[PDB]
Order: structure tokens, then C-alpha cells, then sequence
């Protein structure tokens, strides 16, 4: 039950809360973002600590912890 | 559950501030951590800080709102209750903090402290001394500091 | 990289910049997005006012948020 609660900041101003695991992949987070907000995964770019979160890597690989805020860019559409 | 109990309240407060801000202050996270917020306060008109925009940092404890947040000025200000490190003496930030007190109320209390300082029970003894002995000097110095650092 | 400028009203302005960019042509970049002339904008990062140094010395990276003040 050691799930961490993180947030996704959009350019609209909202913050989407997500209950995730450290082993969740970036594409899994994008799928959750699509489910909650509708943005297609292939048009999402996630930024955290000045890094573009690449697919296949996990949140733990970027030291994403409870209360982390990931900036979402809705580009290429 | 870690500190999710605090994060629920923090997100709710952020939503409340975004939907209806006081229009004389703002607050929200500008970084990568929901526990760390930036706030801005407009200087009151009835104070020598009129026209200045003062920036503050808010650090939420992991068990918010049971413990008060750590609020500190980042813009330099000339005030007898705010030291050179930005610490604020409000008596509701460590001693009489109760749940159901919001960050918005903390900002309003800080604005009121800016409007009417507290000579006795000071944080900076020298500024309090100048405030008690010469009001014109204090107001002029505060205006100069507001123009230099908050404008 | 990509940086973001937030006004006190909450609106966001995304800019495509590089660390070599100084902040006065960044100010000019904000000029032709919503109409604020450079003479009436203050750029603040991490609570510190930015004087027209470059983005690299203030440690501005991708996703960085800068507060815009109408002064």
C-alpha cells in the first residue's frame, strides 16, 4: 500500500492527482493522463527536474516521490 | 499512506485559491514539489509598503494541517516583525496554529501585519526601536526598501 | 529548452529558449505574445528578481517557471 500521490501540472492551470507506484512506467502515467484528461499519450511530453521523461523508464529512475509535480506539455497536434 | 493526508488538504487549498483569489495576493507551487509553494503579497495602501510586490515561500509539513506551514519572506522588507532571513512572527505560525486555518488566512494575517506592525514583542529589536521613536523615519526607510527590493 | 512564464492571474506563457539566451531578449519574447512592453515587466525566478545575466547562471532548465510582474 506504499503508493505515492503525485501531481501533473498543465498549462491550463490545473493539477491532476495520480496515485502511482515507483515502478510505474512513464507511458503508464501518460495512459493515466489520457484516462483522466483525454490528451492522447503520443501528444504528451512530461518534464520533471529539468528532464524530458523518456518512455520505458520508471518514475523511480527520475527520483519522483510523493508530492512530485510533473509539467505536461501538449505538443505536436 | 506517507503524507497523502496532507496532500489532499494542500490540493484542496490550491483549488480554493485558484478559483477565488483575494486579488491582493496569490499562492501556488511553481516548482516540482507540492509541499513547496510560492506566494505573492501586494503591499497595503495604508502602509509604507504600498505598490510593492513581496514574494514568500511556503513549506508544508508532511502532516498538514495538523502542523503549521513554514512561511518565510524572500523579498527583503523593512519591518520590525520580519528579520533579514524572512522569518515572520505571527503567533499563529507555531504556537496557536489550529486545523481549518488556511494558507489564505495566513496571507491575510501577514498583510495585516504589514499594515499595522508590532513594536513590542519584536523580531528585529533595532527596527522596532526606530519604529517606536520616529514614525516618519520608519515610514521613509520602509518606502525606500519597498522601492529597492519589491518594485 | 522549454520554459513557462506565469502571471499573478495564473495564466501560462510557454517559451522555447536555450540556456545561452539572456533575459532581455526573453523579455522581448514575452513582449510579442500578449502585448506587455519590456519596460513594464519584471521577471522573477525562485523569488529573486532577474536583471538583464543569462538563463544559465540562474539555473533555469526545462520546465522552469518564472513569475511575471506588471510592476
Amino acid at each position: 500500500d506504499d503508493k505515492m500521490h503525485i501531481f501533473v501540472r498543465t498549462l491550463t492551470g490545473t493539477y491532476i492527482p495520480l496515485e502511482v507506484e515507483p515502478s510505474d512506467t512513464i507511458e503508464n502515467v501518460k495512459a493515466k493522463i489520457q484516462d483522466k484528461e483525454g490528451i492522447p499519450p503520443d501528444q504528451q511530453r512530461l518534464i520533471f527536474a529539468g528532464n524530458q521523461l523518456e518512455d520505458g523508464r520508471t518514475l523511480s529512475d527520475y527520483n519522483i516521490k510523493t508530492g512530485s509535480i510533473l509539467t505536461l506539455v501538449w505538443s505536436l497536434r | 499512506p506517507l503524507g497523502s493526508m496532507a496532500l489532499k488538504r494542500i490540493h484542496k487549498e490550491l483549488n480554493d485559491l485558484a478559483r477565488d483569489p483575494p486579488a491582493q495576493s496569490s499562492a501556488g507551487p511553481v516548482g516540482d514539489d507540492m509541499f513547496h509553494w510560492q506566494a505573492t503579497i501586494m503591499g497595503p495602501n495604508d502602509s509604507p509598503y504600498q505598490g510593492g510586490v513581496f514574494f514568500l515561500t511556503i513549506h508544508f509539513p508532511t502532516d498538514y494541517p495538523f502542523k503549521p506551514p513554514k512561511v518565510a519572506f524572500t523579498t527583503r522588507i523593512y519591518h520590525p516583525n520580519i528579520n533579514s532571513n524572512g522569518s515572520i512572527c505571527l503567533d499563529i505560525l507555531r504556537s496557536q496554529w489550529s486545523p481549518a486555518l488556511t494558507i489564505s488566512k495566513v496571507l491575510l494575517s501577514i498583510s495585516s501585519l504589514l499594515s499595522d506592525p508590532n513594536p513590542d514583542d519584536p523580531l528585529v529589536p533595532e527596527i522596532a526601536r526606530i519604529y517606536k521613536t520616529d514614525r516618519e523615519k520608519y515610514n521613509r526607510i520602509a518606502r525606500e526598501w519597498t522601492q529597492k527590493y519589491a518594485m
